This record gives C-alpha cells, structure tokens and sequence, in this order.
C-alpha cells in the first residue's frame, strides 16, 4: 500500500554476491594442484542455488567477483613474492589446459583476468550467455532420445534434467608465478551476483538438502519440526 | 583531491576490456591507410565464403586430396547413402576444419542457416539425380532415402546443373547452438542418396568425384568468442 | 560467348573479379599497350596423377614482353593481373581445376631451416612449380636445394586446400566450363612495391578432382595460363635488374 | 538477419589480450639473465598468430599489457624489497644494452615503462607503427635480390617472407633494483590486444602446427581425424 | 592526472553493492527475451499466492 | 566517494606520457621569454639545413 517493495524486487533479491565455488590452486612442484578447472555453475553451493530454484527460468547479467586468499603450507618460515592469479574462461569447446605450462593460457581469444594478490577482488560482468531465451534452472527432459534403431542403449542414454554436458565451460585458475620451493596454497572464492534479473514461472524452494546438480534427494527428508496441533 | 573509492576489480588485468591506456609513442604520424582490396569488416564474412569440405575422411583418404572429393558412380549402391554428416559445423570432423568451422571454433555459440553447395566433377555426358536431404535432429539418422525424403530435401539433376545449393534453414529450439558436439544443441543430419543412379554412356568414366562447399548465410552469426582447439603449441 | 580483348590480345571463352575490386591506378610509367598483352605462360600437362601447379605474379611475367623489361628497369611497380586458365577438354573428360589467387602466396620450404628457400627457387617464373602429395624433407646438407615443398592438400602454406576458396577462386569444371578468368587488382600492403623481389600474387592450379577419360590408363590435357598485366605502372627507372637464377 | 554481428567483428575478434612472449629476468650476480631483449613479435605464440594469419594484411593500434610474476629461486628463506622492472623499447636502430648497468637504460628518447611489482599490470597503447600502409602478415618475396654482378651469393641471400631483420625492434626488460644476493627470478608476460583492427585479404588459418616465423611446417601434418564417409 | 583521494572502503568487496565492472565478453549478442508466461517482478508476488499450510505437525 | 576502478597500467611510469603532475614550485613567476633568433619549432627544420657530408672515409 504505502510501504515500497524495493527490497523485495528480483533485482534486489539477487543483489547479493554468493560464493558459488572455492578453487584450491597451489604452486607446488611437479610431483596436480598447479591449476584448477571449475565447471562454472551455482550448484556447488546451496544458498544461491535455492534462491534461483525459486523460479523455473531466469535471465540475468551475472557479475563474478574473485576473492583470492593465499597461505603458506608445509612451511613455518616461508617466503614468496606477490603472486598473480590467471582466471581464464574456457567456454564449451575451447581447449582446456592439460598442465600449468600449457599454450592455452595465452588467452588469444579466451577472456582471462590476471589478479595481483592483495589488490581489490577481481570483478567482471558477464551478459546473458544462455543459448535459449532464458536460463533453464529446471529441465524436464534429456539431451538425447534412445531410439529403436540405436545399436546400444548408451547411444541415447543421457542424464535427466541435463541439457548440455559442458553447460557454460570451465574456469581455469592458475598461479602465473613460476613454481617456487615455498608452496603457497591459494583459495579463490567466486561470488556470483545476478544483475538485471528477470525470472519466470516461480517454483517453491527446496525444503530438503540438495543432492547433486538435479532435483534428487537421498536423506534429511524431514523439513518440518514437531509441533502441537493446538500449541501456539 | 576528489574522494574516490576503489571498487572490487581494481589493479586487475581482464584480457577482454576496452580501458584506455597511455600511448607509448605519442604524436606518432601513422602511415595513412590505402584502399586495399578484400577488406573484412566481420569474421562471418569469411564463413559466408563457400569452402570445400573434407567430406571423405577414411584412414587412407584423409589428410590428402582424396578427402575433399567423394567418389560416386553408377556401380555404387543406390540403397546406401553417398555421404552423411551431422550438422555440427564446428565439432563434426568433416565441417570442423572448414573455413566456416575454423571461424566457429573461435566462438562458442553459433546460429544461422547453413549452405551446402555440392559440385559435380563428372563428365558432361554423365547425368543423374542426387537427393540432398537435411533432417533436423531428434529422430533416427536418415540411413535410407525413404527416411531422408521425409525431412528437408532437394533433388539435384547432375545433367542440368553441375552445382546444387542445399540451404539448411535455421531451425533450432535454442536461439544459439553450441559449437561443441552436444546432443541438446545438435544441428541435424545432412545426407545424400541416389534419387536416380548416374547414367553414363560408353567411353565415359563410370566413377566420378564430387566436391562439397559449406558456407554461412546472411542470417548466420556467432557469439562468445573463444580459443580454437585446432591450433596447438608444444611447451 | 564472351570474348575479352585488351591491348593487342584477344581471348575467346565465367570471369570473376578478385575481391570485387577492379585493377586501377593510384609520376609512374604506365605502358598502355606494351604491358597489356596477354602473355601466355608455358603450357602444362594435367596428368592423371598430377598434384597441381603454382606460379608467382609478377614473377611469372619477368621474361615475356616489355612488361618484364619495365619491371626490371624500374625500381617499384604495381600491376593488376588477368589470369585466364584455359584447359581444353572434351565432353567425356571429367575433372575440376581450382584456380586460386593467393595474395602473398608464401610457400613452405623443404629444408628444416625456416624461410631458407633461395630467391632462384622461390621465383621460377614462367616455368612455375608443382605441388607434391607429401612433404619430402631436403636431406642434402652439403648442398641444400633451398626450394619450396608445396603440398597439395596444405596449399604449400600449411592451410587446408578446402579453405583455399577464401582466396579469389574459380573452378574449371570440364563438364560446364573449359576456361576460367580471374581479374586480380594490385593487392599489397603498399600502394606500389618492388616487383623483382616481391610477388604480389600467387596462382595455384590444383586438381580438385582427378582427370579421367574413357577409363584410359593415362590421360593428360593441356592447361594454358595467360596472364595480362592490367594498369601496370612502374616508377624509379634505373639500371636493369638482372637477378641470379642459376 | 535479426541477430547482430557484434561479437564477430574484427575489433571484437581481436579484443582479447594474448600472451605473445614470456621474458625471464633475474637479479642474479655477474656470473647473463640480468636483462632480456625480446624481439617484439606475435609469432612466439601460436594462438594470436593464427588469429592474425586469418588475414593477409592488418592495421591495428596495439595494446601491450605486461604482467610481471616474480619468485625466489635457489633460496628457501629469501628476502628482497619490491622490485621495479624497466621495460624499454629499442626500435630498429636504437642502441641495445650490452649489460644491466648500461647507458642505454637512461631512455632519453626510447619509450620505457617502470612497473612497480605488485601494482596493476603495465599497459600501454601503440599506434600503427608499420612502415607500409598495412602490416604484412605474409610476404611472398625477399629483402634482397641476388644479382648477376654480386661478388658472392651471400650478398643477396635473404630469408624468404622476411621483410626486415629488425622488424620492430626489441623490448628490453631488466630489474632496476641492484643485484641482491637473494636471486629473484621474474617472468614478464606480454599480452597483445590489437585495437582499431582493419584486416584485408582474408586467408585460411594454419591447420598444421607452426614451425618458425614463416609458413614452413615439419611434422604433425595430419589435421583431419579419421571419420567414416557415411557416419553421422 | 586528476588528484583523487581513496576514501575508506576502497579495495573491498561488499557483496551488496551496485558498482560497475568490466564486461568479460564485450560486444556479446545476447539472446533476445521472449514473452514467457509467469513473469515475477517482485518476490512478494510469490507470497501473495495462497499456499497450503502444514497445520498438523504431530510426531506421526 | 566516487567509485573508481584502477585499470591495468596504474602506478607505472611510462617515460612517454603526458600525464599531469603537481607543480613543485607553485605560484612561480617565471622569466618572460624574449624574441631570441633562430627558434626551432621542429627537429626536421634542422635536417632541412644542408650540412657537409663526410664523403671520403678512408683509413687515413
Ligand atoms: C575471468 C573470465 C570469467 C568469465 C565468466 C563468465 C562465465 C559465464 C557463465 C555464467 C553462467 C551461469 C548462469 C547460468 C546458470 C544455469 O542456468 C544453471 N547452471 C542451470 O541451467
Ligand atoms: C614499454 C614500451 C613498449 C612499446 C611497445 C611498442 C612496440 C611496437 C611494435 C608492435 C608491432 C607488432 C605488430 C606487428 C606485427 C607484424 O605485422 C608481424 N610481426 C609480421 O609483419
């Protein structure tokens, strides 16, 4: 009536940046944690997921902010100069690195950030890169259809509610600095702030803990607590 | 002076940005440009150029001249197709390395009507009808001409015209398909069959080859620039 | 039937203009008659096992007519070209010749040393060169040939021959046409450049489909490349340049 | 038709900054890695090269960004203050330094950057410094012509597809700090972002791995993979 | 250049902010939106929808 | 205050730049210029001046 709905808007409901992934990147010796490729998705964490599963479809200009926090591991008295972290985008199809000293890190056409440790967290905006006209938080179908003429069942066997295997590529984070004897273990926390959010077909939120990237559930299927029928 | 606030994302280097930078060589009298022919204003202008397809990719014909020409003849079986390939211009081994596919491998999303110009390289006395069929995905691949003629198709008389343009209209559920091979944004299936076998008179080469050129239409576009998987650098 | 006449040379037959640009001028020295003749290169036989031929322009027209003389006497000259590749074939001959006009047609050498090919072998001229099925490495360390090792399917430049149609191309399909004409404007980073050292264009006649005729064992038909320098203007008249071709 | 060609533009196709070189610069004792002169060219890396070899001629206002990542080498417990790196341009003709403590580092007319380690990567724009009216990615000629009157064959012997030996000079990177016992090995990664790109005479891209600064090739001449003729 | 003064709160990341950021994928032709039914412009529009209450909450 | 974003290339010193800098000696009454002959406005004005060439360069 007289009270405004400003804080309740979809833009305001998702105005907060949510940790969607924590990537561990080390500069150890070649003894696998030199770099790390995290499949870009909000389903690694349940909070922003549940906020998005409130609706069936979404269209938002994402905003990723990388907060890199590094520590000295396996050394009480360790030294290392300020590290630079390369956060490279590998959209579906771009060649993924097989090692730290790989050519794909040249980023000739892959967008990449070079964040100097200690500076402001690395923020970048990304438009709606969805193939469809809206992001599909829920998919009631498959990617393949097992036909009668298929030689085997694995030809058309696809994961339910999975559109594409490489949904939106992988984010490859490495330490651009050369491998130093002093091992510096870093954690890059990615925070996702959906902007210009337009949501469609609202859905009730998950009342049970998530289990995987789908709507499956295994245990903890008791959301409601014990309470009397006539107890206020 | 002016109170400023360093927002998150400062002192970083995002390879994809349009920030200004100090001119290292100021007051530099650059060389004036001349009207050089063949100016390209967009990468898709290169995709629109029809480029021959490595259709044949057998273990003995690939990476040679035999991979660009498909051998068809009167002795060839009519029930079996001439050539077949998925409509994956960036992930299909036949279309991935074509100029269209070469430009698509640098992008993640592609959307447009394709154009397959099949050129006949037989004798002028050689005639026949080739059914070139595009079958959108979601069904069995057209292993037979009876199944191929159900989808989009065009009959090509080898005697009248030596080259037939099979335009694959942009039909897709998503606004943009992915350049990788994935079953959700799969493009379709292009096939060729013998509507009427090749008829050649005497003193004529019974087995003739043909070429295939893939091209992009004006409606064709791409987005989400990326690094191609083709090129590599050992290090 | 198209019958194109330039200067004192007439050719009877479709013609394609490279990059949609016609050869035009930019005090240069422009022979309006002495350099507009359709100089005919050496005819090459299209064997059944042939892999292709390549010529460098204006290197091809270095000893034919007064065009070569003006090219050697003058320092730097710009010249468009008109390449007519005519292949006389009967109704029973099958085959296709991709006639590609590569701007700055850099070819690959045979030796392990990069860019080690010599000037004599890189500028064969009217003779031209030929492609090879595979990449034969030069093994003569005592006396390196220093010649190109052009590969058909690689176009001699590492690119795929299938994509070579990005260049100004014309397909001589013996069933529909026995000749092709490509009009190349002067394509170069500079408005005008030395022709004795720089080759503005490269013509590649590659058999996209093998030549067959009546199921014969060996069939070979002539291919004649006739190049006409259009709007060829030179500048920097000075003593004649006599390159070493060995 | 209705879908825009924004991402496909030449300006957008080269809008990404590509690692073109990695320069190793040390502050070791005079025992050669004190400074390093890298001949400025994109042909040290294959990705941006292949993107440029898509066309015969180019005219772009380059943008070089230097990301310096330093480490402690040969020391588990090493110390050194924040280093300043001098990235000096030596265009064709300018005197090149023969040592770290050379006069040419004064940069009286050579443009130079002094990047403080830990700060934002050193970015600088460079106009089209090409001699011709367009950059020549491909050159079908030589620089010299062996004449009949030459005393020997080496007078006119030049490299094929090589215009000038000193194409665009060398980039000389050093550590401005004095040589400290603690050896700090630094890697300066140069990222090239062509701006205002105008390309001419498109060319198909290299399907085989590069071999040197020309169009030569030695091995790995099998770009296409095995695939059936009638297999979808 | 312009003399600026970094105020307190610089080089921080406040999850609740509307600061601009560089577009990681510039000149990106996004997919045009279609008229999908059930567009929600405010979260309270979901609260206005009457939803059954777990009234009885006995242990069984 | 005003949210700013330090772009790459900050806190560097490019010898070839035209950035402003604080005047170390403000309100400084410089000496007024006089009309000194031979003012050079461009370096090429010196190249246009014909200067003798060391043509002969034998060892002696
Ligand atoms: C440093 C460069 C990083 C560039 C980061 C941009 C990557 C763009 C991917 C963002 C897409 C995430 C939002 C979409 C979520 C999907 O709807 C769900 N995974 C389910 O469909
Ligand atoms: C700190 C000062 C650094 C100044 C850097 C400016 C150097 C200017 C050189 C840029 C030229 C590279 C682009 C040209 C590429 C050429 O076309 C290819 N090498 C082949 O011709």
């Amino acid at each position: 009536q007289r009270r405004s709905r400003s804080e309740s808007t979809i833009e305001s409901f998702f105005a907060r940046g949510a940790c969607v992934a924590i990537i561990e990147v080390d500069n150890e010796e070649p003894t696998q944690k030199l770099f790390a490729m995290w499949r870009i998705t909000y389903k690694d964490t349940v909070q922003l997921r549940r906020k998005l599963e409130f609706f069936t479809y979404s269209r938002f200009d994402m905003e990723l902010t990388f907060v890199v926090t590094a520590n000295f591991t396996n050394t009480n008295n360790g030294h290392a100069l300020n590290q630079v972290y390369q956060i490279m985008y590998i959209p579906p199809g771009a060649p993924t690195p097989k090692s730290w000293d790989d050519y794909t890190w040249q980023t000739s056409s892959n967008p990449s950030i070079f964040y100097t440790y200690g500076a402001a967290p690395a923020r970048i905006s990304v438009p709606y890169v969805g193939l469809a006209n809206a992001y599909s938080h829920f998919y009631d179908g498959f990617a393949k259809v097992p036909l009668k003429t298929d030689a085997n069942d694995q030809i058309g066997d696809s994961l339910y509610s999975a559109m594409t295997v490489d949904d939106f590529g992988v984010l490859a984070i490495r330490v651009v600095n050369d491998h130093n004897p002093t091992k510096v273990t870093s954690k890059v926390r990615i925070y996702m702030k959906p902007k210009h959010v337009r949501v469609w077909c609202p859905r009730p939120p998950r009342a049970v803990p998530y289990y995987g990237p789908g709507v499956d559930y295994k245990d903890n299927l008791n959301p409601l607590s014990e309470k009397g029928l006539t107890t206020y | 002076g002016l109170p400023v606030l360093n927002t998150p994302g400062s002192n970083q280097y995002l390879t994809s940005d349009n920030y200004q930078s100090p001119c290292a060589i100021p007051e530099f009298d650059v060389t004036p440009p001349i009207d050089i022919p063949g100016e390209v204003k967009n990468m898709m202008e290169l995709a629109e150029i029809d480029t021959m397809i490595p259709l044949n990719l057998e273990n003995t014909k690939r990476n040679t001249m035999d991979m660009y020409r498909v051998t068809l003849s009167d002795s060839a079986d009519l029930s079996q197709p001439i050539l077949c390939f998925s409509l994956s211009p960036a992930s299909d081994p036949r279309l991935s390395h074509t100029m269209l596919g070469e430009v698509l491998n640098y992008y993640t999303h592609w959307a447009g009507s394709l154009k397959f110009t099949f050129l006949f390289c037989g004798s002028m006395m050689a005639t026949g009808k080739i059914l070139v069929a595009y079958a959108p995905p979601g069904a069995q691949p057209p292993t037979s001409r009876k199944e191929a003629m159900l989808g989009t198709h065009v009959i090509w008389d080898l005697g009248l015209q030596s080259s037939c343009t099979m335009v694959v209209p942009w039909i897709s559920n998503v606004t943009y398909r992915q350049t990788t091979q994935d079953s959700f944004t799969e493009g379709g299936y292009i096939s060729m069959f013998y509507q009427t076998r090749i008829v050649v008179p005497l003193s004529t080469p019974k087995s003739m080859s043909m070429l295939g050129f893939v091209s992009a239409c004006n409606d064709f576009s791409v987005r989400l620039l990326r690094d191609t998987t083709h090129i590599s650098q050992s290090a | 039937v198209l019958q194109l006449t330039i200067g004192n040379s007439t050719i009877t037959t479709n013609s394609v203009v490279a990059y949609g640009r016609w050869p035009e001028f930019i005090q240069p020295t422009e022979p309006d008659v002495a350099t507009c003749r359709f100089y005919t290169l050496d005819t090459v036989m299209w064997g059944k096992e042939s892999k292709g031929w390549w010529w460098k322009l204006p290197d091809a027209l270095r000893d034919m007519g007064l065009f070569g003389q003006n090219m050697y006497y003058h320092y730097l000259g710009r010249s468009g070209y008109t390449v007519h590749v005519q292949c006389n074939a009967s109704k029973f001959h099958q085959g296709a010749l991709g006639v590609f006009a590569i701007p700055e047609y850099c070819l690959a050498g045979d030796s392990d040393k990069q860019r080690y090919t010599s000037y004599a072998n890189a500028n064969p001229g009217e003779k031209g060169g030929k492609f090879y099925s595979q990449f034969n490495r030069d093994t003569a360390v005592t006396s390196p040939k220093r010649e190109f090792c052009p590969v058909d399917y690689l176009l001699g430049c590492g690119v795929l021959l299938g994509n070579a149609f990005v260049y100004p191309h014309q397909i001589i399909n013996l069933r529909t046409n026995n000749s092709a004409t490509i009009v190349l404007p002067y394509v170069n980073a500079m408005a005008i450049d030395s022709m004795v050292k720089h080759n503005n264009w490269g013509i590649a006649i590659l058999p996209l489909s093998p030549l067959d005729f009546a199921q014969e064992s060996s069939v070979e038909i002539p291919i004649t490349v006739t190049i006409a320098p259009m709007c060829s203007e030179f500048n920097g008249l000075r003593n004649v340049t006599a390159p070493k071709f060995q």
